[PDB]
């Protein structure tokens, strides 16, 4: 079961453990080393989360929730039925998306491609350690961390959003939120540009990049070019994380109050904080 | 109409979400086919087809016209790797890697694999060459940048394999392509400018080390490069980086 | 150390690319505008030129008179002070009329009515851009998937409001024209609902805005990866595989078991993003009109504890 | 029924088996999984209860 | 008595780069731990999340 | 080709066949002792 | 009727039958569990009831 | 028209093994509603 | 009626075969559903309810 | 099973030892942790009320 | 048949390694298991 | 059982005794997090 | 209506009839419904509350 | 004989008989831990 073209690319090499011990292909899944690592970190999460659903009595997908240790037991170790088996999960789940991480650069090496892959997707990563475990670390317990539920990781959001009020107003939000939409509106235009030109209008050519770059500019008057969109692409969704990590390990640790009275600060500059007239003054 | 429900608890809403599982199944079905119009069906480690063909069926075949009367392209098609595999597998069960015979970067396997391409250059809209050297282009100069005109190019191994004679740009795209390099031969090779880093005094090639750049493939033509010679050249400096850095 | 690909280390210049006249009136492209170095340290250099036809005329005309409507608003909100406009410019907001009014147009200038004014400039400039955009793929003999995408995202743009605050009887319902205003609406529109998190397409529209994200990351970082064999033109990968296609489809298979296509991933692509606005349209067209508390629905479609 | 062993002519046994193997066991644990979830046959609670262990 | 420290050594490599991993976390966890207490929380802390369950 | 996808003769798969059957024979007979203590144990009928 | 034996003709029987395996299954799971949904089919505590295991 | 390539001869036959087995499976499930029937009736 | 065989010359029989069937099955589905959730036609508590299982 | 010895016939050792030592492994620390995060069989805290060390 | 290339003799020779450790590791878990049930039977 | 020596026939033993100080190590952490965690067996305080 | 005939070499019959395909169930279906929903043509509830079977 | 990894019948018997040395000594360190913890706070 190979592609037509893969028999030139199965060589053995590019292996950052081991070399030979686990170098080979299980159906089309390459396991590495940290392939071996990968399937038991997420077999182990999975079953455990099984698991903690009959100690919670549901079947339901939808209500299954694993929760955090209380607020009550800090930082340290937990019972399992309380939150001991969060732990066990969040280590699962960690060990897992970082030998995932691992395992493909090793399936970069293999091909000999570059690392964009697995350095973006340390981004995500990076965000989801922010979450239950950078920032409960510095708020002190780790009943700040989400719960591993479908719909329960969703009420963590609600309220730890609304506990600042309107989270809307959090600066670093607003960054974020902004490079998520574009990154999205830039998808739509990129899939349908390439689209449209292997795809003309009807018993026609197929298009050239050169009707792509003209297509952009007699629409919207610039083309950022093939190589340009796909670097804007990349460089938007770790923008978006990244300003997504950042408003949230200052959320609780730097900034504990209302997110709209930070605006304040621009509204009271003081050269225009008592001109009368307008919203605020 | 809140709280209206045909049956049970099944409302505009749940017919709402129930129309978007079953859309969403016909999409995914959808989207999964068309992407596989190429690469199959699925070889055995040997070459011929698997038992084994899985859940989705292949699609049926679309016509791509070739913008310069370079014919009708049909996929899913035949197909064959046109070129001398030189691999020998290291056991006789599935899925454990095959071992080169010989000299993997000359021979054309592994991280330095090539595909057989058409052997013509790539055309901009005009029907011209979408690549061709800077003195050859008209008016092209460079605009801003380091430019890396006569600095000598440095190897892995920390030794000088040349110095940069000319480079090789994209019309219509306007941007760098290949730096041209001039070897101690006398002779000149392309490096892919994806692999070179141009620092304030040189460039540094980590790819390949000094005595390797007489083996890139040279071009039949010394103003025009076609996607064979492309592929060939850009597959073997990068299939350097595992079988040129012991 | 190691060239990624991110920014252009060396830039060419020549002649300015004016472009490929398939059906195009030449009349109405203009010339070729300035080159930005800074711009081309990223992607293309050259601005322009750019097609304004009688589309561009009437969607560029009503897109000035809807931005210029709420900037003059916005300046009689600040008593004329241009101090007092710099300070105030993310509170300032023109707001629907009042819901004693519902649909009907009989609302005082400053109670709603430059809102339906400006409304109109913004109906009828979105959607002359949305005929434009048509009709720009169509002189170049393209397909129309641009249109149909950017129809999608029109799609939640009308359901927010046109569509919706039809249905629901009041011009009171659509989002002001603000900064901070359509936020505390956004804010507001869940808090009325009942935590809009429990509406089904809300998080299925999360879902592809994740997705999306996720998609463009692996995309861009996998071109980014084979561009070395020429993996960025993938429009001659489509017609002639060539190495940087097989080591991109052969990546993804060794590591997920599924693959795709150099034209089957741009498919993945379009169809990722749409399903944002698209799920994003009938779950707010749904709230409020077939559901009025999300949180109490979820309950009764499990999704939530009794 | 006699003729059962033209199913290995069509699928082959190493993607049979491999299937089989997860299939067998996944559904063990899920009915295993199922008993401890009720009360009725939890044969861990069974016992803390008869040997008065709570 | 070559092969007896050779496969001590093979599997102290093995150890080693195992703790070296592991007392790295370590340092990170403890990095935010005391910016965390060099911080003005515990004198304003969060109410929690979730629910404790 | 219903002669045969993966490549067994007739008589391979017999043989392979035969050797299937004996281990679903035996994995069965486990399956039957161990229902059949739990149903001693704790019936649940 | 008697002609049905050519929808082998039609349809790859490699495909039908991992098609038709997983229909079964997935039929056979759906209806076990709706039995077990029910208070008056969910076999595991009618014998509790019946026992009295509680 | 046929689009697998099977001759007729070998539909008749993986038809023949096919039914073989259909009623085997379905002879096993009359049996369990038989006697799901008599221990608890859903009508 | 008498030239109604010619729908197999438009459309692939391979297609509308799967096309059908997937219908045929999400429709019986709904319908059996749809029965559960009317109390009236719930197979299952009627006999539930006539048996004085509960 | 006196012919059981064919299945390395089919399959590699150096596929199958690995596999399985994964699912052993596997297998062990989901008992050894089931019986942890049930009260009756938790030998961590059976020790520590049996000598009043709480 | 034969799709790894180890002859009969071979897989013989395999299999009989193999089974040893088997019976080793179930002959511990078959103590392990006794000891336990002594210490606190769950039946 | 005397036999188990072929084991080095099939898997490296320069890679098996690389990783098995990984999974010894590993393990012996898990166990210690473990114990540590109990108020009984925590002996750092 | 002598001339109607003609309409289909304006349009293809393949794309014709899954489009009267699509149309006619998403019609029918969406009548059934708005049928169920009220509560004077649900013929479900009609006859429960015919036959007292709640 | 199946020499997949490329060592011989007697090299493997030498290599098997030094790691199971070392096997049963890092056991009887373990066996002196577990004992000395199990005099000090028995878990059973
Ligand atoms: C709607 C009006 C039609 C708009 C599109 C027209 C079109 O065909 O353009 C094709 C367009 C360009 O075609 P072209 O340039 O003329 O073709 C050139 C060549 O012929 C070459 O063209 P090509 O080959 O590239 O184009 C082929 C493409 C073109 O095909 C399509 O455009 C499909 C459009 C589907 C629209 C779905 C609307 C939302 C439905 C949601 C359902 C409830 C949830 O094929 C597909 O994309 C198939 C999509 C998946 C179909 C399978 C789904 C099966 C469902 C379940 C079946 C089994 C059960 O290609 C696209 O892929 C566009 C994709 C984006 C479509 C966005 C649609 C947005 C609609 C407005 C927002 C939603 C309105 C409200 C919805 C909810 C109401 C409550
Ligand atoms: C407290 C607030 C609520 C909430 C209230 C709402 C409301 C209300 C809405 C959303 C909507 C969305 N929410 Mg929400 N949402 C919440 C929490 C979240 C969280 C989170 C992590 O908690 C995330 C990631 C999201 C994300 C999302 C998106 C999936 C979705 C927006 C799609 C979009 O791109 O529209 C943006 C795109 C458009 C609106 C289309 C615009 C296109 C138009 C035609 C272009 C006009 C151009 C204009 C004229 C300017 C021209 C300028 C010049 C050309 C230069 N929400 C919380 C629970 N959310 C929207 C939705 O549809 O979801 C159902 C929506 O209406
Ligand atoms: C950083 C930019 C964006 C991004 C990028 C990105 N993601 C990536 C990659 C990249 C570049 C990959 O290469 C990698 C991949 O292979 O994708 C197919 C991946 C990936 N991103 C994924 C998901 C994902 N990415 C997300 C987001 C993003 N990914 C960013 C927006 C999200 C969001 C927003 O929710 C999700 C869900 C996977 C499809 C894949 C990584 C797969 C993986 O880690 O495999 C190994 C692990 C498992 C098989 C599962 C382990 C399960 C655990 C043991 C238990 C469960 C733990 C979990 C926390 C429970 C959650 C409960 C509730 C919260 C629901
Ligand atoms: C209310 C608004 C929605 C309606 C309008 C939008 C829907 C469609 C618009 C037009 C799209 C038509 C696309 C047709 C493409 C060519 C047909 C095709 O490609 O498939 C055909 C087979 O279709 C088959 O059996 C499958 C169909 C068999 C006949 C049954 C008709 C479909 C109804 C099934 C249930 C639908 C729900 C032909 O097989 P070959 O080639
Ligand atoms: C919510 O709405 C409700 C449910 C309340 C009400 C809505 C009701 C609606 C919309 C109902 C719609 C019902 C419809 C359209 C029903 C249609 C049913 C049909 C068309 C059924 C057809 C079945 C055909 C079958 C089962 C044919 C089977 C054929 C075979 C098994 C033989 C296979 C064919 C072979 C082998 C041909 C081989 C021949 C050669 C030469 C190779
Ligand atoms: C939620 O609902 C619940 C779960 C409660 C109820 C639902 C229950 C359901 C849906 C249950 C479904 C059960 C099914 C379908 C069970 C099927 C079980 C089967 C098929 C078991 C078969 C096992 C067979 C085995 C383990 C055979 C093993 C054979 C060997 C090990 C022999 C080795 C074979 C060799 C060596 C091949 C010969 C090789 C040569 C070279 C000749
Ligand atoms: C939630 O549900 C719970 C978890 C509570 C209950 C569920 C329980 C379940 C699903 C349990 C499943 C248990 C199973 C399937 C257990 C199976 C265990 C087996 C098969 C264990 C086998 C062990 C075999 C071993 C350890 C064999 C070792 C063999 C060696 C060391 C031989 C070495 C091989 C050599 C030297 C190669 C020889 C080479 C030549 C050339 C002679
Ligand atoms: C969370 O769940 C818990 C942990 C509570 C329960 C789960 C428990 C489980 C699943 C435990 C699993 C345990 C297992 C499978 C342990 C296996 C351990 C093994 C196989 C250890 C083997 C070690 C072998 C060694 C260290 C061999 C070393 C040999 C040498 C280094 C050779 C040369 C050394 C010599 C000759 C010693 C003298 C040399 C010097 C330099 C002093
Ligand atoms: C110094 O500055 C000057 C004066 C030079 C210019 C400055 C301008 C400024 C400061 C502009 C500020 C603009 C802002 C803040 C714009 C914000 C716009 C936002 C946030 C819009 C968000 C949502 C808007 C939506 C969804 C609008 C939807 C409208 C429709 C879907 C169509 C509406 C049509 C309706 C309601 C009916 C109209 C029909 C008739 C017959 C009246
Ligand atoms: C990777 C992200 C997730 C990581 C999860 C890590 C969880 C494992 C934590 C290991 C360290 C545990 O750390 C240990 O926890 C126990 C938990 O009772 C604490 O124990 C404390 O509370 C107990 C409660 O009865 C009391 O005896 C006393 O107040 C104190 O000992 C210790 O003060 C702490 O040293
Ligand atoms: C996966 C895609 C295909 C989906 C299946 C194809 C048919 C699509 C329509 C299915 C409609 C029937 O779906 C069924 O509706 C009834 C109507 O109340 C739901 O409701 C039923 O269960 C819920 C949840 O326990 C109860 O609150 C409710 O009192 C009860 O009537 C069912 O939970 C749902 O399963
Ligand atoms: C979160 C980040 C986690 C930390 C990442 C690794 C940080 C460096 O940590 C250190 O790395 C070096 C390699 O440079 C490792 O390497 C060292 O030990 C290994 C194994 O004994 C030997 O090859 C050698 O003695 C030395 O290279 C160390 O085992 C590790 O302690
Ligand atoms: C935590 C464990 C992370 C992987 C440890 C093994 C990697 C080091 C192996 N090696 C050969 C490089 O030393
Ligand atoms: C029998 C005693 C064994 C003692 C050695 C155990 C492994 C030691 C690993 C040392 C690693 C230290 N460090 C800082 C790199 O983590
Ligand atoms: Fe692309």
């Amino acid at each position: 079961a190979l592609l037509s073209f893969e028999r030139k690319y199965r060589v053995p090499g590019g292996t950052l453990v081991g070399g030979n011990l686990f170098d080979f292909w299980v159906g089309p899944f390459y396991v590495g080393f940290f392939g071996v690592a990968t399937f038991f970190f997420a077999a182990l999460g999975i079953i455990l989360i099984a698991w903690s659903a009959v100690l919670q009595g549901t079947w339901n997908p939808q209500l299954i929730s694993v929760y955090p240790p209380a607020l009550e037991y800090g930082l340290g170790g937990a019972p399992l039925a309380k939150g001991g088996l969060w732990q066990i999960i969040t280590i699962c789940a960690t060990g897992a998306f970082v030998s995932w991480a691992l395992r493909e650069v090793e399936i970069c090496r293999k091909l000999g491609i570059g690392y964009h892959i697995p350095f973006a997707f340390a981004f995500a990563i990076l965000a989801y350690l922010t979450l239950v475990l950078f920032r409960p670390v510095m708020m002190g317990a780790w009943g700040y961390a989400f719960p591993y539920g479908i719909w329960t990781h969703l009420d963590w959001v609600s309220n730890t959003g609304y506990t600042y009020g309107n989270f809307h107003y959090n600066p670093a939000h607003m960054i974020a939120i902004t490079f998520f939409f574009t990154n999205a509106l830039a998808l739509a235009l990129h899939g349908a540009l390439v689209l449209s030109a292997a795809n003309p209008e009807k018993g026609k050519e197929m298009r050239t990049p050169d009707h792509e770059d003209t297509f952009f500019r007699d629409l919207v008057g610039y083309s950022i070019g093939t190589l340009g969109i796909h670097r804007l692409g990349l460089l938007l969704s770790l923008s978006a994380v990244f300003f997504s990590a950042l408003c949230m390990i200052i959320t609780g640790t730097i900034w504990f109050d209302q997110w709209v009275d930070w605006w304040q600060w621009w509204v009271k500059l003081p050269w225009w904080a008592n001109i009368p007239g307008g919203i605020n003054g | 109409m809140v709280g209206v429900t045909a049956f049970g608890n099944f409302d505009l809403a749940s017919l709402a979400i129930y129309s978007f599982w079953i859309f969403l199944a016909g999409l995914i079905y959808y989207l999964q086919t068309e992407n596989m119009r190429e690469g199959y069906p699925l070889e055995n480690e040997d070459g011929t087809p698997a038992a084994n063909q899985g859940p989705f069926p292949l699609p049926k075949p679309k016509t791509f016209i070739l913008p310069h009367g370079r014919g009708t392209l049909t996929v899913p098609g035949p197909e064959s790797e046109d070129r001398p595999i030189a691999l020998a597998r290291t056991a006789v069960s599935e899925g454990f890697p095959h071992a080169p015979t010989g000299d993997p970067m000359k021979d054309g396997v592994g991280p330095a694999s090539w595909v057989a391409r058409r052997d013509l250059p790539e055309l901009d809209g005009h029907g011209h060459n979408k690549i061709k050297p800077m003195k050859a282009a008209a008016g092209f100069y460079v605009s801003a940048g380091k430019n890396p005109i006569g600095l000598p190019v440095r190897g892995c191994d920390l030794e000088i394999a040349g110095k940069v004679v000319d480079i090789w740009v994209d019309i219509p795209e306007q941007m760098a392509r290949f730096l041209e390099v001039e070897l101690k031969d006398g002779s000149t090779r392309l490096l892919p400018m994806q692999m070179v880093k141009v620092q304030s005094n040189r460039v540094h090639v980590n790819a390949l080390s000094s005595d390797l750049f007489a083996g890139i493939p040279t071009i039949k033509s010394p103003t025009e490069v076609t996607l064979l010679e492309e592929d060939k050249i850009c597959g073997y400096v990068a299939g350097g980086l595992m079988y040129a850095a012991p | 150390a190691e060239y990624q690909n991110i920014f252009t280390q060396v830039q060419v210049r020549g002649p300015a690319d004016l472009g490929m006249t398939e059906d195009v009136n030449l009349a109405n492209r203009s010339g070729v505008g300035p080159f930005s170095t800074l711009l081309g340290w990223f992607g293309n250099a050259q601005l322009g030129p750019i097609y304004l036809g009688s589309l561009g005329v009437l969607s560029l005309f009503s897109g000035l008179m809807w931005f210029f409507t709420i900037g003059i608003w916005f300046w009689y909100q600040a008593g004329w002070n241009p101090a007092v406009f710099l300070r105030d410019l993310f509170f300032f907001s023109l707001e629907p009329p009042a819901p004693e009014y519902g649909l009907s147009f009989a609302a005082p200038l400053k109670e709603g009515g430059l809102w339906l004014i400006a409304s109109f400039f913004m109906f009828v400039a979105v959607w002359s851009w949305w005929g434009r955009t048509y009709l720009r793929a169509q002189a170049l003999g393209m397909g129309k998937h641009t249109a149909w995408a950017f129809l999608s995202a029109i799609w939640l743009w009308m359901v927010l409001g046109f569509i919706r605050p039809i249905l629901m009887g009041s011009w009171s319902e659509a989002v002001p024209y603000g900064i901070f205003s359509h936020l505390d609406w956004t804010n507001n529109f869940s808090l009325v609902h009942g935590n809009l998190f429990y509406n089904p397409f809300h998080g299925l529209s999360i879902a592809f805005l994740y997705g999306s994200a996720l998609l463009f990351a692996m995309h861009g970082a996998t071109i980014l990866a084979v561009s070395r064999f020429g993996g960025e033109r993938e429009l001659e990968q489509i017609a002639d595989r060539g190495t940087a296609a097989e080591r991109a489809a052969l990546f993804w298979r060794w590591t997920m078991g599924f693959n795709a296509t150099m034209e089957g991933i741009h498919r993945w692509a379009i169809w990722m993003a749409v399903l944002v606005t698209l799920t994003g349209g009938i779950g707010i067209l749904l709230s409020g009109t077939v559901v009025d508390n999300w949180y109490v629905w979820g309950q009764n479609h499990g999704m939530a504890p009794l | 029924m006699s003729k059962f062993y033209k199913i290995w002519m069509i699928f082959d046994p190493r993607r049979v088996f491999v299937a089989q193997g997860v299939f067998l066991f996944l559904l063990a644990v899920m009915i295993h999984l199922i008993l401890l979830s009720t009360p009725s046959y939890n044969w861990l609670e069974i016992s803390a209860a008869k040997y008065n262990r709570v | 008595t070559n092969l007896r420290l050779w496969v001590a050594f093979q599997m102290m490599k093995g150890a080693g780069w195992a703790g070296g991993v592991f007392f790295g976390t370590l340092l990170l966890i403890g990095f935010f731990r005391v910016v965390g207490r060099m911080l003005p929380i515990d004198e304003n802390p969060a109410p929690a999340p979730n629910i404790t369950g | 080709s219903d002669l045969g996808y993966t490549g067994l003769t007739d008589e391979q798969a017999q043989e392979l066949h035969s050797v299937y059957m004996s281990g679903l024979w035996l994995f069965s007979a486990v399956a039957i002792v161990a229902h059949l203590a739990v149903y001693i144990w704790r019936p649940w009928f």
